[PDB]
């Protein structure tokens, strides 16, 4: 449960990612693939070489979700229907994932956003995450 | 751990650019922020009300920096973490009661204050590294329970 | 989320369990203790010893809160409120544990209930197991 | 793993007991029924739609058969499971691109099939060996991604 400050604190650290928010996209997957070697598993039919048009494509279409879903703090879970239904009985990616994008999210940030990045804000867009990968995970079963 | 030459150069190299004092100080205190329960161990250490509260406690900030000490240490023995960490992990478990898994959220925390800390240097081959490197440590410290 | 389905299984199953909730519960932490001896860190100050009266309280206790939430399996959230607030503020046992006792408990069940463990019954208990740990610990930060 | 000599003969022992092709199916129809998202890898087994389908399903239930069956192998080379399972974890990986995972959720639910049918027999420590054991071969199985 995000509170009042949790909220602004991520509409704040996500409004300075801006124009960049697909470049950070594309920079966590490669995290994940590389530090997870298991996440692989879910992308057979991408090139996932280092700066493969499939990643880069897929990173901004990440970003865009997160970004619809700063936008929809307030409503997530009616913001994100469409893509709980996508992973829930089409993807069916096994639920531990989550947390492996979240936390190369987290450092992706950490590592743009140095002046932003404050204990508090870490806090915070943990949570988001954490919130948003239940989301997604809600209609599992 | 597992680590390729390769990925044993890359940790070791940027380790050494490291201030363990600072990074040991911010790594304890993000934890007991992000992860709130971990808490339930300094309660002797004062106030962690806050983020301001945690981040300025010199108890915190001084425990943060022997434990990195203890992690420095090991990355001179990356080939017999079991045995570095032995006595450590009999301690955590029998003296301590410090569930293992908090071995593993400091690891996280430990791999975003790095890119926190060297932005462009802490790339993703490095992470990766450093990824085994936490896991490998984590994996020694509860060992012996 | 619990569907109808789920509801008459956990009522169902739990029913079966009747006065020896108490003695399943204290089995459920014994094989856990057994199995995950890392749970043990939470428990410096009991003796557990096999038959330990300690095991046997506090399995009392576990079951009776798990019998209070078949009892208002329709607000689960008020129902375990206090619960959720201890183990939250007071005991702040790790996440994670809670999927270890989870799996202790299912174990226990399908060990004394072979006739009602059927695959839907197993399906609907694990997600009862899972609300519980989601409440119990939806108050961490 | 780590067995002591006395969880190794609990297990064994147990073991002795099993109907491999029953025990078989049970746990792949239970993990397909119970993780539903576990069905993304056998859309071609057809109906899986409710638990009577899976759980009769005559796919499920020779799957289930040829899982035991090399489960059953790893079983008399607890001493190199690794080596064991070095070729099934190759083709899990490049060929079936199956996340490890997987193979955990699976060990859960054998765990709970052999206390469904051996009840009072599968002992707390009983239980312990086997936890010990599911966990080495999803561990061996893991080990060539
Ligand atoms: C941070 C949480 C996540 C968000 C917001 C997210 C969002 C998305 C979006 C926006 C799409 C594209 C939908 C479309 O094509 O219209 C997608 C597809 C997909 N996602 Fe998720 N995702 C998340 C986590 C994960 C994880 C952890 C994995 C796997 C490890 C994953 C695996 C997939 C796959 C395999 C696809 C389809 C890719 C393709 O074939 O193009 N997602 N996700
Ligand atoms: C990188 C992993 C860790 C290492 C290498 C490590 C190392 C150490 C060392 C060297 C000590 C000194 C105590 C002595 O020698 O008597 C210590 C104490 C302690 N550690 Fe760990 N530690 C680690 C992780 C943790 C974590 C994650 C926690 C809890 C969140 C924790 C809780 C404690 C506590 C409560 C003490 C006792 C402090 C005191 O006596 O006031 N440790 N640790
Ligand atoms: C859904 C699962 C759980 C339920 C229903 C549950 C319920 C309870 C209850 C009813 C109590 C007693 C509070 C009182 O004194 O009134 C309790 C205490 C406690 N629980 Fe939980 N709990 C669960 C999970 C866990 C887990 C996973 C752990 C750690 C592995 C844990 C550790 C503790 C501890 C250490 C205490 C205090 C015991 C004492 O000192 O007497 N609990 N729990
Ligand atoms: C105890 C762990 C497991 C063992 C020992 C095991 C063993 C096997 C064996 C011997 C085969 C046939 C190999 C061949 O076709 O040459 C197989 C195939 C397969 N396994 Fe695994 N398996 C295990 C777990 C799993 C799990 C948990 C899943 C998915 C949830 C899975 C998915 C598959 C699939 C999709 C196939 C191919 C089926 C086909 O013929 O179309 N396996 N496995």
């Amino acid at each position: 449960v995000l509170s009042p400050a949790d909220k602004t604190n991520v509409k704040a650290a996500w409004g300075k990612v801006g124009a960049h928010a697909g470049e950070y996209g594309a920079e966590a997957l490669e995290r994940m693939f590389l530090s997870f070697p298991t996440t692989k598993t879910y992308f057979p039919h991408f090139d996932l070489s280092h700066g493969s048009a499939q990643v880069k494509g897929h990173g901004k279409k990440v970003a865009d979700a997160l970004t619809n879903a700063v936008a929809h703090v307030d409503d997530m879970p009616n913001a994100l229907s469409a893509l709980s239904d996508l992973h829930a009985h089409k993807l069916r990616v096994d639920p531990v994932n989550f947390k492996l994008l979240s936390h190369c999210l987290l450092v992706t940030l950490a590592a743009h956003l140095p002046a932003e990045f404050t204990p508090a804000v870490h806090a915070s867009l943990d949570k988001f995450l954490a919130s948003v990968s239940t989301v997604l995970t809600s209609k599992y079963r | 751990v597992h680590l390729t030459p390769e990925e044993k150069s890359a940790v070791t190299a940027l380790w050494g650019k490291v201030n363990v004092d600072e990074v040991g100080g911010e790594a304890l205190g993000r934890l007991l922020v992000v992860y709130p329960w971990t808490q339930r161990f300094f309660e002797s250490f004062g106030d962690l009300s806050t983020p301001d509260a945690v981040m300025g406690n010199p108890k915190v900030k001084a425990h943060g920096k022997k434990v990195l000490g203890a992690f420095s240490d090991g990355l001179a023995h990356l080939d017999n973490l079991k045995g570095t960490f032995a006595t450590l992990s009999e301690l955590h478990c029998d003296k301590l009661h410090v569930d293992p898994e908090n071995f593993r959220l400091l690891g996280n925390v430990l791999v975003c204050v790095l890119a926190h800390h060297f932005g462009k240097e802490f790339t993703p081959p490095v992470q990766a590294a450093y990824q085994k490197v936490v896991a490998g440590v984590a994996n020694a410290l509860a060992h012996k329970y």
